[PDB]
C-alpha cells in the first residue's frame, strides 16, 4: 500500500524545537559516508554490520537480523548520513544505506528532478544524481537536503526559516514520506532521528519522483 | 595522529594588530567546532572565541568582541584569529582548541571543557 500523506498537525513544527538546529544541519552538510564495492569485515550486534571505509570503521545498523544476514559478506555500496555523538560501538555510526554492488551499476548517471513547494507553490526544481539502478531513499534524501541546506537555508545554526517540511518519494502508484523537522523540545538526538533509515528502504532511480513540501512561518 | 600547531602572534604596541594561524593535521577540521583560548600570566585558561564547522556562526568573549575575528578554512585545515586594537590585558599564550564532539554541538558558546586537544600555543605580547 501507499502511505497516507501527512495529517493536519502530524508534522513536527520547527518553532516548537528550541535546541540548536545545527545538530540537524550537520547531518546534511558535506560530510557523509560513501563507499563503492565493499564487504562487511565485522559485526557487533546481530542487526549491524561493520565496514572499513585513511580508513574508519563504520557501523551500519539495520532494523533487524534479516537485513544484516542478507548483506553480511555481500559486496555492496554504502551511502548515508553518519553520526558520532553516542555512537555505540564495542569510529562512526549510521543506519541502512546499503545496496548490492553487482548488477546495480549504471553506465551513465541517472538524474532525478526534485520538485520543491513552499506553502503549496512550486518555486524551485533541481536535480540529484546517482549511479544506482536501485537506490536507498536515504541517499536521495541526503542529496536533496544537502542542496536545500546550501541554497535555501533549510537548516540554520539556531532554527529553520521553514515551520514544517516533508520529503515525499513516489514510485508509480505508491508513495511514502519523511518528516524533515526535529521533534519538539530543547534536545535533538541524532541517533534517534536517523534511525528512520534503518529499514534500508530502496527505490528505482528511473521511476522515482521526489517532491518536497515546506511551509513558511 | 591529531596535531594543532599555532603560528604568527608576536609583539606590538597598544592599539596595534596581530594575527594567529593554526595548522591542523590528523583529522578533518570540518567535523569540529574550533576555538581559541588564552592563558595570561598568573591566570587560568580564558575562552576567547569559537566558530562552528560551516563557518557561519562565530562567538566571542565580551572582552574581545568587536576587536578580534575568528575564521577557518576547512580545505586548508586551518583556523585563524585576527587581533585588532590590542590592549595590555590581551598579553597571553594563545591556544587553538578542538571540540571533543565531532558533528555535534551540545552548548553554544562552547564550554572550556568541551575541547579535548590543544596545540603548544603562540605568544602574544602587547608591550607596555
Amino acid at each position: 500500500e501507499s502511505q497516507p500523506d501527512p495529517k493536519p498537525d502530524e508534522l513536527h513544527k520547527s518553532s516548537k524545537f528550541t535546541g540548536l538546529m545545527e545538530n540537524m544541519k550537520v547531518l546534511y552538510d558535506d560530510n557523509h559516508v560513501s563507499a563503492i564495492n565493499v564487504k562487511s569485515i565485522d559485526q557487533f550486534l546481530y542487526f549491524d554490520l561493520i565496514y572499513s571505509i585513511n580508513y574508519d570503521n563504520v557501523r551500519v545498523e539495520f532494523k533487524n537480523k534479516d537485513l544484516a544476514d542478507k548483506y553480511k559478506d555481500k559486496y555492496v555500496d554504502v551511502f548515508g548520513a553518519n553520526y558520532y555523538y553516542q555512537c555505540y560501538f564495542s569510529k562512526t555510526c549510521m543506519y541502512g544505506g546499503v545496496t548490492e554492488h553487482n548488477g546495480n551499476q549504471l553506465d551513465k548517471y541517472r538524474s532525478i528532478t526534485v520538485r520543491v513547494f513552499e506553502d503549496g507553490k512550486n518555486l524551485l526544481s533541481f536535480d540529484v544524481q546517482t549511479n544506482k539502478k536501485k537506490v536507498t531513499a536515504q541517499e536521495l534524501d541526503y542529496l536533496t537536503r544537502h542542496y536545500l541546506v546550501k541554497n535555501k537555508k533549510l537548516y540554520e545554526f539556531n532554527n529553520s526559516p521553514y515551520e514544517t517540511g516533508y520529503i515525499k518519494f513516489i514510485e508509480n502508484e505508491n508513495s511514502f514520506w519523511y518528516d524533515m523537522m526535529p521533534a519538539p523540545g530543547d534536545k535533538f538526538d541524532q541517533s534517534k532521528y536517523l534511525m528512520m533509515y534503518n529499514d534500508n528502504k530502496m527505490v528505482d532511480s528511473k521511476d522515482v519522483k521526489i517532491e518536497v513540501y515546506l511551509t513558511t512561518k | 595522529q591529531v596535531q594543532l600547531v599555532e603560528s604568527g602572534g608576536g609583539l606590538v604596541q597598544p592599539g596595534g594588530s596581530l594575527r594567529l594561524s593554526c595548522a591542523a593535521s590528523g583529522f578533518a577540521l570540518s567535523l569540529y567546532v574550533m576555538s581559541w583560548v588564552r592563558q595570561a600570566p598568573g591566570e587560568g585558561r580564558e575562552w576567547v572565541s569559537s566558530i562552528n564547522s560551516g563557518g557561519s556562526t562565530t562567538a566571542y568573549a565580551d572582552s574581545v568582541k568587536g576587536r578580534f575575528t575568528i575564521s577557518r578554512d576547512n580545505a586548508k585545515n586551518t583556523l585563524y584569529l585576527q587581533l585588532n586594537s590590542l590592549k595590555t590585558e590581551d598579553t597571553a599564550m594563545y591556544y587553538c582548541a578542538k571540540s571533543k564532539y565531532p558533528k555535534y554541538v551540545p552548548t553554544w558558546p562552547p564550554l572550556l571543557d568541551e575541547h579535548d586537544y590543544w596545540g603548544q600555543g603562540i605568544q602574544v605580547t602587547v608591550s607596555s
